[PDB]
């Protein structure tokens, strides 16, 4: 009672307050409010576009010079609830990540502290488009930039001064969160002729790649290569095997063809690089190139691919002639080049195999520079 | 005639929130039906639906019977919805989403105090179809629905017939069909353990399916692929010796074709509901396609091979003729076809049966529903 | 100024929003409707819904908004905007899916005597017949009636306004293509009760569907298919060195034609075409594989092929000759006189099934090409 | 205190919300419409639907709010919210295509004697023509039209910023394409009272370029194992069979590649151009080795006493090497010299034929870049 | 009449709701909430998604609410409308997926003293952990905490109430099964804030999943397709005439398992699973691939199996003579023994590799079915 009825009658909140009036002692440099960003969840990730789904605790403290209180008020409780629309609140916006409106980080139940500091921090389900680009797939994976602030309330309104990232970074992502810092800052600009609103500026600097399309996709490659190296040792094991061998390039190539195709699938739904990208087709290549050497080179050569005396004179005479026939194959036969065949099969792949792993760490070894 | 002076009159006592109870031991009298006219949504796997209910609305409130200004100029009035008691309705089985059109929409008062109202309302459900719904015999739709709001004690539901229907309005585009609505009014008493008892609306659905389009697409290859692998089956013995291996690109491709198969139609049951029984005849007649089919090649597998110095030198070459024929002799012994041809009748009989189990089965359990 | 403040708050006053210019008992509230969709945004055959533009023109008039010299003297006609006004509960009968887009807190006008319109830019969510009939060549038509909802002829009544095209802002980026439709008045009494109901607005919608790039696709590898089954007609009778050659493609092409099946079904199960539109794949589909398994069993259909130094000689020369009968026995097996009646056997058989598949394909587009 | 609670009171004594900041019928309030872009963040280039974000400054003034010592001269800039000022409800003729997402109810600047400023970024769902020719490098231009969907211009005057803003003034970063210009046009179509919408061009540029590459790879790798099988011929004569397995196999790819392509399209679909030809590139390799099949298969067969024995000996194997010595003259490799260098013809002249359209198609229709 | 007017509007101006009964500096409000679970209409292993119903039983207490003969009196417990209380923001810590759905708008339980409850059929969309060691057989206990969202101990408190099953009305059309279900309280005060925080109540969901739809389909083709390995086997010694026959099927057995993981990738990721899982398959399969690797690379691993008179009769013989010891060669190499240590060899291995496979797989549930 002491003097409460009439205390809070002489607040009135809504009456006595100017809910549509902020506080800042009038026209002057500004209301010294201050937001602190911590995530509470990442729910989605979209790096091919540079879409973010995250959550936030959009932690909020600004004084409110005609909320402080009395006894019946103040001290009666040095602390108590009034909502929205009976509390001045920030309108803050997400800067270049709200291109998706903020939901139950609205006009929600704020803190009423006994000297007019109020404080006002709900949960922020949000939506952005962190700097992706084609760059936030190079191994620093980029630095996602967000800025927020009171976007009505200009540096004679408004004043916001200022965690990391990974505090609540989803475990159920596809990346791996590396550092968050947070700094805040005011800037006027060219058009404008006078400073305004300050901001919270948070950076996330992240990474992402799976270590297991690796494992099931270089798996086969090597699986897949023996088959083709293997091919060029098999047309020495028996090349005869033609036509089946023939088999294999028509049942290894629809092979590579849709495996490429899964390959873009999952790229759109993931903007890979060109550095990458190519490796991997680069190299399936390899072996296309060759199953069509295996072609050739597997069915490449032209063909390899005294009455009494008189009569058997005559099959003699057919004898040695079909002889020149049957030898004629084995002159295209080619024997002596088996070896250097598969073994210029080895060298190569070799080269080629390594040239990968081996430009894999010519990239590998810099970054761990 | 006080027209102006009435309107005022009560709207000076005018009660809200307040049901219009003589007293508060015997409950109002409402009145309540549903006429279906959309069922737009049938996913029997996860045992929803979403319909477009006639929720006919009607009680008794004279709280506003008028005179001359009101009642007799109009039997008839139609005053807004938050005037008057409303039942906030829902199935307690089904309606797994809160109504769409089915409340703040214009009522009835005629003179006397009737109250008559029928919003539309497109909302969702569960009904059964629960790993049975797919069959011949169907499992009835149990659907009931009160307000969720107060206990029989002061509100009852009425209803009407509980023996005439769902199909008055089952939609034609379903992949269904229904062949009896019946409809209990009843009292609040469930396994739950729950007492005094808010009336409420029994909404039974008895309905078919299954016209088949996908069963001729099933049909036609099987036989297809049944005579693909007969011809694997009889064509050997028609075939020539390059045939062994002819008879391997059919498995190759029979089975490309198979699991393609697995893939398709399992997909099929996934998005829809699902059922055992003819699922049953399917893959077990498909695994028998299956085993005797490589069993052919087993079958083609199976058997060994088949998958005076002119006098002493004319003695020896004439050898090579018996000494080669002993060995075409091999060939003989080895491939006198009598498994092979009677392989060919083994399925083919096999086959009969197989097809005579299952679409003779196929008749009963269209003919046991029936 | 002229009477200023004293005119309009006057207005504000004594006039209830809510209340329905009612005049007497008779006439109902008279009301007209009159759609014109601007445009269409998007629609989808085989769940019968589309997203279409409206501008909705509402007539009625309130005697009671006629004015003198200090508000029609003020400005002739006016905008006044809609709250205060009674809204009629417009509503697509078997339609309706969704509600009246930019329907709400739109103006009207007002005239110097009354008289007024609502007619605010509309967009919605529809419903209407597509049926297993709407993809037909010989198309459908959408059945859509329009009118008032929660009120009878006796309270209200919705009446029709002019005839018009709905090809007249019909969408060019449909996959389907107008015939003409037309929309005639009904009032619907029902022999339920005695009484005189709502009016209502009918539309026909009759269009044909099928955008023709699906046409080429698939009637061509039918002749592709035709050829390589003509190859397999001719390539056999030509050359039975590579029969089983052909056993691949038989796998390769039957698969072709299982795997067109499940882009054309989708097709079928994305948009609704008449079923006996399948017959036509049906049977023509089949004999690719009746004719399959009896050409290529009949491919297949044969036994094999799919002094006394004198006397040596003799006895030599006999084991040459009795081999020779051999060999000439088999292909007494493989003969190339009947494979060519099979040729045209069934080349006139696909001449005749196929110009029997032009046929009916031909026939009602005798009769849609009209 | 200069009359400040008397001002203060006054004005909202006064002050009217929901009135226009004119006076009668004239040349009304001249409102200031520009909007910065932020980025776009999906083209639908295939619908034509566009949702981007943009900032919607309007401003205009109040003559109404012009204050006096204390919120005048005491701070001539202070912020107030909306929802008391006409707003111009606008929707795009073409575009707007959804609802407004941060436009509406959003505080704004309000200066001292009565400037009003609101800047608010927002997302909007809309709909430009990008039609099904966003893809040709010549592209397209659209119209995107903003305007109030309830208001006609009588009460206010509708007036931009530059016309060249361009829209790459904030395009997306993120986007596969480009843009050369945006044009921005004021108008008022004759059709309707209404002077209303605003025409803006964008002059697009789409190129996104990474799967055409190993598209390029089947053409010419599949042309590898095509130029090897019409090379495999007189590499591999016995090819013969092995042949037929290559066309299975290529047949099965390029109609896998059949799969892909119309499903890919699916989003963003424009001109034939690539798949014209190379739907005549198909076409080309389909029916290339088809008839190089058919090349393949025109071949019927390929697809004293002492020495009297010898004599009957001499007979035996000469007589019969002509008779397969027949089967020589009868399948030379004259064919597959002359139609693999057909092949020559055929393949490099149809290749450098789309090289050439494609190479044409890049570089020709490339300035229309307005 | 018994103080009728005076009574019910006293209860209303000295009366709030947005306050709390807070009683003194101490205990804060007397919470009492649980969990009365009885369908659980959808959840998604996969995305770890739960749309559920519990009523939310609350219980506390407010002096404020006690009375006397004129509202106790009046009938001894009375319902009012749950406006007047002062609803906690509950919310499910790591879950929450969803707004608690038909809360609103409802009846609360006031007695004559003071106790109130209010029950409400609540449903919402919960996240909690399954991880992929959701669904094995050894189960996962799905950690589900729930408490007031925005109010700190300070103000107020919840605390549990009774323990109740998770099975009490558990889904028997679920994909999985329970074990057991444990609630107990806990107040949480952090490190970070020398402060005594939220109250919260955790659940814990024990229960094993999978049916055993993808179990029968994953070792069918594994069976199957070991048969055509046992035939990989097998063959060579019955048939290795079809050595290259063995090959095709290679082509065709790789490409349908690795097929075969392309389904696993799908439903795996459509449907979540620990890993270490088809590591068993892995392995087991690659095994297939590594052992045909060797034994088809073995397969294939030989060779090429993969007077004067009286003088020519002896150039003759000795043409036969060469030609015969080398005939013998290609034998020499094609041993038929050790194609039976190979079918052994690996048929020992695979019977104890699948053993192995068979271990470890019935080991796990020999912990499981436990």
């Amino acid at each position: 009672v002491n003097e409460e009825e009439r205390l809070i009658n002489d607040l009135l909140i809504v009456n006595k307050y100017n809910k549509h009036v902020r506080p800042v002692k009038h026209n002057n440099e500004v209301v010294n409010i201050a937001l602190s960003l911590t995530l509470s969840n990442l729910i989605s990730l979209k790096e091919t576009d540079e879409t973010l789904t995250t959550n936030v605790w959009m932690d909020h403290a600004w004084y409110d010079h005609r909320l402080t209180w009395n006894a019946s008020e103040y001290s009666d409780i040095s602390i108590l609830r009034l909502r929205p629309e009976l509390i001045w609140i920030p309108d803050i916006v997400l800067q270049n990540n709200n291109d998706g409106q903020y939901n139950v980080a609205y006009f929600c139940n704020v803190l009423v502290r006994p000297n007019g500091y109020v404080t006002w921090l709900p949960p922020a389900i949000f939506r952005s488009s962190c700097p992706i680009n084609v760059l936030y797939f190079p191994f620093d994976w980029q630095n996602c930039s967000l800025k927020f602030t009171a976007l009505n309330y200009n540096a004679n309104e408004i004043s916001m001064d200022l965690i990391i990232d990974p505090e609540a970074f989803t475990e159920n992502g596809e990346w791996e969160i590396i550092h968050k810092p947070a700094k805040k800052n005011i800037y006027g600009d060219k058009f404008p002729n006078g400073t305004n609103y300050q901001d919270v500026t948070f950076y996330l600097i992240i990474r992402r790649k799976p270590l297991f399309y690796v494992i099931n996709f270089i798996t086969p490659c090597v699986l897949i290569s023996f088959l083709a190296a293997l091919a060029f040792y098999l047309p020495a094991e028996s090349g005869e095997k033609m036509s089946t061998a023939i088999c294999v390039l028509l049942a290894q190539a629809v092979f590579l063809l849709l495996t490429s195709q899964r390959l873009p699938e999952t790229a759109l739904a993931v903007p890979l690089i060109g550095k990458y990208l190519m490796f991997i087709m680069s190299l399936v290549t390899g072996v296309v190139v060759n199953c069509g050497i295996v072609l050739n080179f597997h069915f490449r050569t032209p063909s390899t691919h005294s009455g009494i005396d008189s009569t058997n004179y005559i099959v003699k005479q057919i004898k040695e002639k079909n002889a020149y026939d049957e030898e004629v194959g084995n002159w295209n036969l080619v024997g002596q080049t088996i070896d250097r065949l598969s073994m210029f099969i080895i060298t190569p792949v070799m080269v080629l195999g390594t040239i990968f792993i081996f430009v894999m760490g010519n990239f590998n070894r810099p970054p761990a520079k | 005639n006080e027209e102006g002076r009435l309107i005022e009159k009560l709207l000076g006592d005018y009660d809200k929130r307040i049901k219009p109870a003589k007293t508060l031991d015997h409950v109002i009298d409402v009145t309540l039906k549903l006429t279906l006219t959309n069922l737009i949504s049938l996913n029997e796997k996860e045992e929803a639906l979403t319909t477009n209910v006639w929720i006919e609305i009607q009680w008794n409130d004279y709280r506003l019977s008028w005179n001359t200004s009101e009642y007799e100029g109009i039997d008839l009035v139609r005053i807004p919805s938050e005037l008057l008691w409303l039942p906030d309705v829902v199935l307690e089985n089904n309606v797994d989403g809160q109504f769409e059109v089915a409340y703040y929409a214009n009522v009835l008062v005629y003179n006397d105090g009737s109250m008559y109202w029928l919003p539309p309302a497109i909302y969702r459900s569960t009904c059964p179809i629960a790993v049975t719904y797919f069959p011949f015999d169907w499992q009835n739709c149990s659907l009931v629905f009160r307000s969720q709001t107060y206990n029989a004690h002061e509100v009852n539901l009425q209803l009407s017939a509980e023996e005439g229907i769902d199909p008055e309005d089952f939609t034609e585009n379903g992949e269904w069909t229904i062949r009896h609505r019946p409809a209990k009014k009843n009292y609040n008493w469930q396994l739950t353990k729950d007492d005094i008892d808010f009336q409420e609306i029994i909404f039974f659905l008895i309905i078919q399916r299954k016209p088949l389009f996908y069963i001729i697409n099933i049909i036609a290859p099987c036989v297809l692929i049944s005579s693909l692998v007969v011809l694997v089956y009889f064509l050997p013995a028609q075939a020539g010796g390059q045939k062994c291996t002819l008879s391997i690109s059919v498995l190759l491709a029979q089975t490309i074709f198979l699991f393609l198969i697995a893939q398709k139609v399992p997909e099929t049951s996934l998005n829809v509901p699902l059922i055992g029984k003819y699922l049953i005849f399917v893959m077990f007649v498909s695994l028998v396609i299956v085993t005797n089919c490589v069993i052919v090649l087993n079958v083609s597998l199976r058997t060994p091979n088949t998958h005076s110095c002119v006098e002493a030198c004319n003695f020896i070459a004439k050898s090579t003729k018996e000494q080669n024929d002993s060995g075409s002799e091999n060939e003989n012994w080895v491939l006198i076809g009598k498994v092979i041809d009677k392989a060919c009748f083994w399925i083919a009989l096999l086959l009969f049966s197989l097809g005579t189990l299952a679409i003779f089965l196929t008749g009963h359990l269209n003919q046991v529903p029936e | 100024s002229e009477h200023e403040t004293r005119l309009v708050a006057n207005l504000l006053e004594n006039y209830n929003k809510v209340i329905r210019p009612v005049e007497h008992h008779t006439h109902f509230v008279d009301i007209t409707v009159g759609l014109q969709l601007i445009q269409l945004i998007n629609v989808d055959e085989v769940n019968q819904i589309v997203e279409t533009n409206v501008r909705l023109r509402q007539q009625w008039i309130d005697v009671r908004l006629r004015w003198n010299p200090a508000d029609y003297g003020g400005i002739k006609k006016i905008r006044l905007p809609s709250d205060d006004v009674w809204l009629p509960d417009l509503v697509l009968y078997n339609n309706a899916d969704g509600d009246f887009a930019i329907v709400h807190m739109t103006k009207l006008l007002l005239d110097y005597t009354g008289k007024i319109m609502w007619t605010p830019p509309a967009i919605f969510k529809s419903y209407c017949e597509i049926i297993v009939t709407h993809f037909p060549f010989d198309q459908q038509n959408c059945t859509m009636k329009l009118g008032i909802w929660t009120y009878d002829g006796t309270k209200v009544s919705i009446s029709p306004e002019s005839d018009r095209p709905d090809l007249s802002t019909f969408m060019e980026s449909g996959e389907w293509v107008m015939k003409d439709y037309r929309g005639w008045k009904h009032w619907v009494y029902y022999t339920c009760c005695p009484d005189t109901p709502y009016l209502d607005i009918t539309y026909h919608f009759i269009m044909q569907r099928i955008p023709l790039y699906f046409v080429v696709n698939v009637i061509i590898p039918c002749l592709l298919f035709s050829f390589l089954t003509v190859l397999v007609f001719y390539l056999p009778t030509d050359s039975g060195e590579k029969m089983t050659l052909s056993i691949s493609v038989l796998l390769s092409l039957t698969v072709f034609l299982l795997v067109i099946v499940e882009l054309i079904p989708s097709t079928s199960s994305a948009v609704p075409l008449i079923g006996k539109y399948m017959l036509f794949t049906m049977i023509f589909v089949i004999s690719s594989i009746i004719v399959t398994v009896v050409v290529i069993n009949t491919h297949h259909r044969s036994p094999s092929t799919h002094s006394a130094i004198e006397g040596v000689k003799y006895i030599a020369e006999h084991m040459k000759s009795d081999e020779e009968s051999s060999n000439a026995a088999e292909e007494w097996k493989y003969v190339a006189m009947v494979i060519d009646h099979i040729l045209l056997c069934v080349f006139m058989l696909i001449c005749i099934i196929g110009t029997v598949s032009v046929f009916a394909g031909r026939l009602i587009e005798l009769s849609q090409e009209g | 205190s200069v009359m400040e609670d008397t001002l203060l009171s006054v004005l909202f004594e006064n002050y009217n919300p929901k009135v226009r900041p004119s006076q009668t019928v004239g040349d009304k309030v001249t409102v200031r419409v520009g909007l910065t872009l932020t980025s776009l963040l999906i083209l639908n280039e295939k619908n034509e639907e566009m949702t981007t974000s943009v900032f919607l400054n309007l401003a205009w003034t109040d003559y109404r709010l012009q204050w006096d010592p204390a919120a005048y001269e005491g701070i001539k800039d202070l912020s107030i919210p909306s929802d008391d000022v006409w707003q111009p409800d606008i929707v795009l003729m073409n575009n707007n295509d959804g609802s407004f997402e941060i436009t509406l109810h959003v505080n704004v600047l309000v200066q001292h004697t009565g400037a009003v400023s609101w800047h608010p970024s927002a997302i909007y769902r809309s709909s430009c023509t990008i039609k099904v020719m966003y893809f040709p490098f010549d592209w397209q231009n659209c119209t995107m039209v903003f305007k109030s969907y309830t208001y006609d211009t009588s009460e206010v005057i509708l007036q931009h910023a530059l016309d060249a803003m361009i829209n790459q003034d904030a395009f997306t970063e993120n986007g596969q394409w480009s843009i050369e210009h945006k044009p921005s046009r004021k108008n008022w179509r004759s059709d309707d009272p209404s002077y209303e919408d605003v025409t803006f061009y964008l002059i697009i540029q789409r190129k996104p370029l990474f799967y055409i590459v190993y598209t390029i790879v089947p053409c010419i790798l599949i042309s590898i194992l095509a130029i090897l099988v019409f090379y495999l011929p007189p590499d591999a004569g016995e090819k013969m069979s092995l042949s037929i397995s290559a066309l299975l196999a290529l047949t099965v790819f390029l109609l896998l590649l059949a799969d892909k392509v119309p499903e890919t399209s699916l989003s963003v679909p424009i001109i034939i151009s690539y798949l014209m030809f190379i739907m005549i590139l198909v076409a080309f390799s389909v029916i290339l080795s088809v008839v190089v099949l058919n090349l393949h298969h025109r071949s019927p067969n390929t697809h004293e006493a002492v020495e009297a024995i010898k004599y009957i000996a001499e007979q035996l194997e000469s007589a019969s090497e002509f008779d397969d010595l027949k089967k020589d003259w009868q399948y030379v490799a004259m064919v597959a010299d002359r139609l693999f260098l057909y092949i020559f013809i055929t393949m490099c002249s149809i290749g450098t034929f789309s090289i050439f359209l494609d190479a044409s198609h890049n570089v020709p229709p490339d300035n229309p870049f307005a």
